[PDB]
């Protein structure tokens, strides 16, 4: 054995290693989120529907799912330095203003350069976005006098609320060129509870997707 | 206000400016000096046997 | 603060059993190892039993082993040992010790109070041997003590497994030394250690009077554990 | 007015610049075209310290080449063995996004960084056998980057907000605050003596502040992008720069000049980590290409390689006699060299 | 013409066995391939290895000399060691549709539920069932009072002419997987399709359907044999000894169809290649 008072320490270390393996067994089953949005995008409607300096981390459960949204917009600094912490990160709650009728550049020109930025990210390749349209009732009340192509110089067609609705979907949506990530959308402005189960349902289709690829079967 | 802030900058400037400079060939010579001199030491460059070595 | 205090003593009939338990308060019990060390009423320490944390590694005396048990339930800080089918020879009173193992660590850092025992009348391991056990000292001059034991305890590792104690007349024994060469905690930098495998010896200068008592020297290369006879200090 | 202003920047940059370019008469070559190569090194890995479980964005070796910490985004900090790839402690965090880790020369203290502002310091030599939050400190406005010990009673430390901090640990206050960086501040090293240290700016710059003053000494901008990681020459006289455009600097401070540039065309990604040698002739590095790199650190040319890490390396450091050196990578494992 | 015979051998024998070393090396390789998941490729990599070096070595020495070299004894520890751990090998594909079925039908509970130590519990109920299954009857029905029937020249087990306990065995061992496989694929495709919103759903269905046929073509006509042989004795010694072979062969393809159609092993090996 050779050994002397150190099998005292070998207890020691096999001690802690097994601490360290029932931690990361129970760490692992909370599913990781991620919020990101602009200016005026909504988020705070939906961080503040949710219910039980630096990065607020908001925590809640829900069918007996652990849940963690990292809020970070707080940082103050080029954003690309830290992104790759919150890498293999579940998915990407993204917020959307449909009030893209002002300027600050247009509000939607800056939404649709900051999507194509982090939607063809060398870290988020795999990453699945979901993609919330806030403030649907604004958005309908002003087209009843302003038109689409206020801001769109290339759409055509009417100024009727459902196609302009879908114009702006595939428009957001269309921006992805990576054929292993998934997409969700969904719409609503100051609603009922249904901002959490939209959640639910879309982390259950990533964890389904992601089983079946690393079973290999995809 | 930027004028302010512009007559900090050209103060540290100023400042910054006044230190006395040497030529780089004696700061090369001085370096090159120092790595021969305590090269003796340096269980990387030359390796070390066995008979000493806690990591072996 | 820390707290060490035994209870369960007393009087039994021979062939009799009792329970003693050491409570402990105001330190991680549950990431701890603890010892027992009985003391007969004039001869010095013999070690007793032993319980690493977890409960994972438990040893026992040459006298000892098959009738006694150690246990402990660190939920409730406190540490057991069963007792069955008394001697004569056990009229000790017992201790409890504090021994933390790691890299760097000091065992032996603390010790407990001791709770009396008495009962009515009726080769191979390391053995380590001290000179004199009464020795008159001097204030204000330098005195030296040795121990020297029977095998060489320089193990391959580069490490010596020695430790010193000290104690004090009616009171708890104090750790001065661990492996030969570090200083504990809380002991004043005024004492010393050196030593070469089986020759040790532990240097004190500028001797005051706070310093009497008996000094024991202790091995921890393998178990079991032994000590000496101990060196009596006496002022004048 | 601001046309004075103006014209006095102008011209005390064309007058530094002038100053440069007068200075310089030959480059590091011709001195050293004498000196013997070192030949190829071929380096193994003697341990792998499988302990973690997520990727590892700092270590810092202890003060007697044998502990070592690692910090992981697994939410831990434990402190290693390295002479027998065993563990001493495990530190649970608060935040789990740690950018940075620092163990005290005299080994008392360690300290964690990270994402939320906020520089804990913890304590190894408890009476209760445990380790605990001391104080933590709290006045940046960013986020932290780097920290390193002064002794057991002051740290510095760089947040992400152009701002480099002094603090006095006894108290919990702010002794000292640096400013004059215009981008994120990554890397910092304190000097030998502990008396000045560097801080490189993700703005493609570096300067030289004091502890005993707190203004800025010198600057050096030559390089053109961000700088992730800075270390200075064991003579306390130079340091090395580690951008994101596939080259590293070496600068001197006398000379007030950049001495010598590494890179070759096939090399494309960015440096991580920079450390150095006990004599000062061997550069190491850190890159994204999924390996390390030796660097010859007078001759400029590539002069071996550490590959065989999985994934990206985030960390790289060497023992305080030169024995061993020691990187971890964006999997849970780290190694060790000689 | 007997270089043809032994060229196909070798090949065979070898893809398997450096594609089971380089899959076995690409777990440990990798810190996420070392999941639950893999334990199971583990064994499904030693099974395949073990009948691939050393049962191809040898029905291949012995596949045209019809001579037993290593005599009676020897020839009975043979046929059992190949009987078992193929079986093994069917009993490995039968836990990893297993566990893909529970994976994908409860994504939440199941994958955290089991442990690694459900895993060697599976590992080792397939292993013993193997044993249990094949290793007595094959030893032991020398031992009935009859004299070992086989003549010495042809190592078969006479377990084939005796008494429907060969209709029970093969209809257990290669039935049983084949049916409960289908039933739970189906299950599983049935299942892939998306129920919030090529495909997904086509995609897994092309790879079930490729796993099962590739399956079910190499190990039915041995079995077509051994339901007729026990009745008649049609017997070609022309397919008798591929009869066999179109048994052995599915280990090789074990590599392909259960780690190529990964993504991440498939990434691995480009890093074991490399620096090589
Ligand atoms: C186990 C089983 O029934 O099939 C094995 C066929 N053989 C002998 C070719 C391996």
């Amino acid at each position: 054995t050779l050994s002397a008072e150190d099998k005292a320490a070998v207890e020691r270390s096999k001690m802690i290693e097994k601490n360290l393996k029932e931690d990361g067994i129970s760490a692992a089953k909370d599913v990781k989120l991620l919020l990101l949005g602009a200016g005026e995008s909504g988020k705070s409607t939906i961080v503040k529907q949710m219910k039980i300096t630096g990065i607020v981390e908001t925590h809640f459960t829900f069918k007996n799912l652990h849940f963690r949204l990292f809020d970070v917009g707080g940082q103050r600094s080029e954003r690309k330095k830290w992104i790759h912490c919150f890498e293999d990160v579940t998915a990407i709650i993204f917020c959307v203003a449909l009030s893209g009728y002002d300027q600050v550049t247009n509000r939607m020109h800056e939404s649709l350069m900051l999507f194509d930025s982090i939607c063809n990210n060398k870290f988020f390749i795999d990453t699945s976005i979901i993609l919330f349209l806030n403030k649907k009732d604004l958005f309908g009340e002003k087209i009843k006098k302003s038109p689409l192509t206020i801001c769109f110089p290339e759409y055509t067609g009417p100024n009727t609320y459902e196609d302009a609705a879908a114009y702006i979907q595939a428009q957001f949506e269309s921006k992805n060129r990576s054929p292993n990530k998934e997409i969700y959308c969904h719409m609503t402005c100051a609603t009922d509870t249904n901002n959490i189960q939209v959640v639910f349902d879309a982390v259950t289709d990533i964890i389904i997707a992601n089983n079946l690829r690393g079973c290999g079967l995809y | 206000a930027s004028i302010a802030q512009a007559r900090k900058l050209v103060e540290q400037l100023k400042m910054e400016a006044n230190i006395d400079r040497i030529k780089v060939s004696k700061a090369a010579a001085d370096l090159m000096a120092y790595c021969e001199a305590h090269a003796k030491e340096d269980p990387l460059l030359t390796p070390v046997p066995a008979s000493e070595n806690p990591f072996r | 603060d820390v707290q060490l205090v035994e209870s369960g003593g007393g009087l039994v009939q021979p062939g009799g059993s009792r329970k003693l338990s050491c409570s402990a308060s105001g330190f991680a019990f549950s990431s701890f190892g603890m010892h027992w060390v009985r003391q007969a009423p004039e001869k010095g320490l013999e070690w007793v039993a032993y319980i690493s944390s977890g409960s994972g590694t438990i040893y026992y005396a040459d006298t000892v082993k098959g009738r006694f048990t150690i246990s402990r339930d660190d939920p409730k800080n406190t540490l057991f040992l069963q007792m069955t089918s008394l001697r004569s020879e056990d009229t000790a009173m017992y201790y409890c010790v504090r021994s933390i193992y790691y890299y760097g660590s000091s065992p032996f850092d603390f010790w407990g109070q001791g709770t009396t025992l008495t009962v009515s009348s009726g080769g191979s391991d390391i053995v380590m041997t001290q000179a004199t056990s009464s020795v008159p000292v001097t204030p204000g001059e330098s005195v030296s003590i040795s121990c020297r034991s029977s095998k060489s305890l320089l193990h391959s590792n580069g490490n010596t497994y020695l430790y010193w104690f000290l104690q004090r007349p009616g009171q708890s024994p104090q750790l001065l030394i661990y492996r030969m060469s570090n200083l504990a905690s809380g002991v004043p930098d005024r004492f010393s250690g050196s030593g070469s495998g089986t020759a040790f010896t532990l240097t004190i200068s500028r001797l005051e009077a706070e310093d009497v008592g008996v000094y024991y020297c202790m091995q921890h290369l393998e178990y079991p554990l032994t000590f000496g006879a101990g060196t009596k200090l006496e002022l004048k | 007015e601001l046309d004075q202003l103006r014209q006095e920047a102008e011209q005390l940059k064309n007058q530094i610049r002038d100053a440069r370019k007068a200075c310089a008469d030959a480059t590091l070559s011709q001195i050293t075209n004498n000196i013997d190569p070192v030949g190829r090194i071929q380096m193994r890995t003697r341990r792998t310290l499988r302990g973690h479980l997520a990727k590892i964005y700092a270590m810092h070796w202890g003060t007697d080449s044998r502990l070592l910490v690692s910090a992981s985004q697994d939410g831990k900090l434990i402190i290693w063995d390295s002479y027998t790839t065993n563990k001493v402690h495990a530190i649970p965090l608060r935040s789990s996004w740690v950018m940075t880790c620092a163990y005290a020369p005299s080994g008392n203290y360690v300290a964690c960084g990270g994402l939320d502002n906020i520089c804990s310091i913890y304590n190894l030599k408890t009476r209760e056998g445990n380790v605990r939050v001391s104080r933590e400190l709290a006045g940046h406005t960013g986020y932290l980057s780097c920290c390193r010990f002064l002794d057991d009673n002051q740290i510095v430390t760089s947040s992400g907000d152009t701002t480099c901090a002094l603090w006095d640990i006894e108290t919990g206050q702010q002794t000292t605050t640096f400013t004059g960086h215009t981008g994120d501040v990554m890397s910092l090293s304190l000097a030998p003596d502990t008396r000045l240290f560097v801080s490189g700016a993700c703005d493609a710059s570096a300067k030289l502040w004091d502890v005993r003053e707190g203004m800025c000494r010198q600057t050096f901008t030559g390089h053109e992008s961000d700088i992730n990681a800075i270390c200075f020459f064991p003579n306390g006289n130079a340091f090395a720069t580690g951008s994101d455009d596939a080259t590293c600097r070496l600068f001197d401070l006398r000379a007030d000049q950049e001495l010598m540039t590494y890179s070759h065309d096939n090399i494309i990604c960015g440096i991580t980590s920079v450390s150095f040698s006990k004599s000062g002739r061997l550069l190491l590095a850190g890159y994204d290409d999924f390996n390390c790199n030796v660097w010859d650190a007078l001759k400029a040319d590539r002069a071996g390689v550490l590959a065989g890490h999985d994934n990206r390396v985030s960390c790289l450091g060497v023992t305080d006699d030169g024995m061993a050196v020691a990187t971890g990578s964006w999997d849970s494992f780290l190694k060790i060299w000689n | 013409e007997v270089v043809f015979i032994v060229l196909v051998a070798g090949s065979l024998s070898l893809v398997t066995i450096i594609g089971n070393i380089l899959v076995m090396v690409s777990i440990k390789v990798n810190r996420h391939l070392q999941t639950v998941n893999n334990y199971f490729l583990f064994s499904l990599a030693c099974a395949d290895l073990i009948i691939g070096v050393f049962s191809m070595n040898l029905y291949t020495l012995y596949t045209v000399i019809g001579y037993w070299p290593l005599g009676p004894v020897v020839c009975d520890l043979w046929l059992a060691l190949d009987y078992v751990v193929s079986n093994a090998s069917v009993m490995n594909l039968l836990i990893i549709s297993f566990d893909r079925y529970f994976c994908v039908t409860k994504p939440l509970t199941y994958p955290v539920k089991r442990t690694t130590k459900m895993a060697g519990m599976m590992i080792a109920a397939a292993w013993v069932l193997s044993f249990i299954l094949w290793a007595p009857a094959i030893l032991f029905w020398q031992f009935i009072v009859g004299v070992r029937t086989v003549e010495d020249g042809e190592c078969y087990i006479q377990f084939f002419s005796n008494a429907a306990v060969t209709f029970g065995t093969a209809i257990a061992a290669f039935y049983l997987p084949v049916i409960i496989m289908t039933v739970l694929y189906w299950h599983i495709s049935r299942a892939s399709k998306s129920r919030i919103k090529p495909s997904r759903e086509k995609k897994v269905t092309r790879t079930i359907l490729a796993i099962l046929l590739a399956f079910i073509i190499t190990w039915a006509p041995y079995n077509v044999m051994v339901l007729i042989n026990t009745f008649c004795a049609c017997i070609p010694n022309t397919v008798w000894t591929i009869g066999y072979w179109l048994c052995y062969i599915n280990s090789t393809i074990n590599p392909a169809c259960y780690a190529l159609c990964n993504a991440t092993f498939k990434k691995t090996f480009k890093h074991l290649l490399m620096c090589h």
